[PDB]
């Protein structure tokens, strides 16, 4: 219990989540969605055109 | 957990229980029922269902 | 806080310290440098800074 509390202070912690969560970010796909919908419009949508 | 009409802790509190293991790192979940058979220490990770 | 080469902790750790209060319910964090002198219950609420 007095070592758990060393380690979080020190930060190791967050440490490892990050090496062993998002570091390993391969299938990065990355959506949320914001409801702006002042977006404007990207040439993508358009260069058919 | 424990067995239904028995309390015969399987699984890895019962490894605890029954004196077979020491000590157990994993991604175990502080409930209500653990606290009277086996010790936690602090939480070091938070998450929810 | 504790006193710098005396350890005189005021505040409301020295009134658990020296024997002043029974009990704090209050908005107080657990820290590395207080179990040492008094003793937490699991955490009840998350924060940050
Ligand atoms: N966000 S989390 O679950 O990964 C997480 C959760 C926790 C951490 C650290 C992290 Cl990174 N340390 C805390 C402890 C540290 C100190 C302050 C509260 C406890 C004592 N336990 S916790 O609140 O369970
Ligand atoms: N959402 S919150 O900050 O108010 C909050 C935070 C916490 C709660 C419950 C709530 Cl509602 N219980 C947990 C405890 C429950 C069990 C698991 C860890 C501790 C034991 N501590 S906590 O993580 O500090």
């Amino acid at each position: 219990n007095l070592a758990v509390l060393k380690l979080s202070e020190q930060g190791v912690l967050d440490k490892l989540k990050n090496k062993w969560w998002y570091d390993k970010g391969e299938c990065g796909a990355k959506d949320s969605g914001s409801k702006e919908k002042t977006s404007a419009l990207s040439l993508s949508n358009v260069a058919g055109v | 957990a424990r067995d239904a009409d028995t309390k015969i802790w399987n699984g890895m509190v019962g490894e605890l229980v029954y004196g077979k293991a020491d000590i157990a790192i994993a991604p175990l979940t502080i409930t209500l029922v653990r606290e009277e058979v086996i010790d936690f220490s602090k939480p070091f990770m938070s998450l929810g269902i």
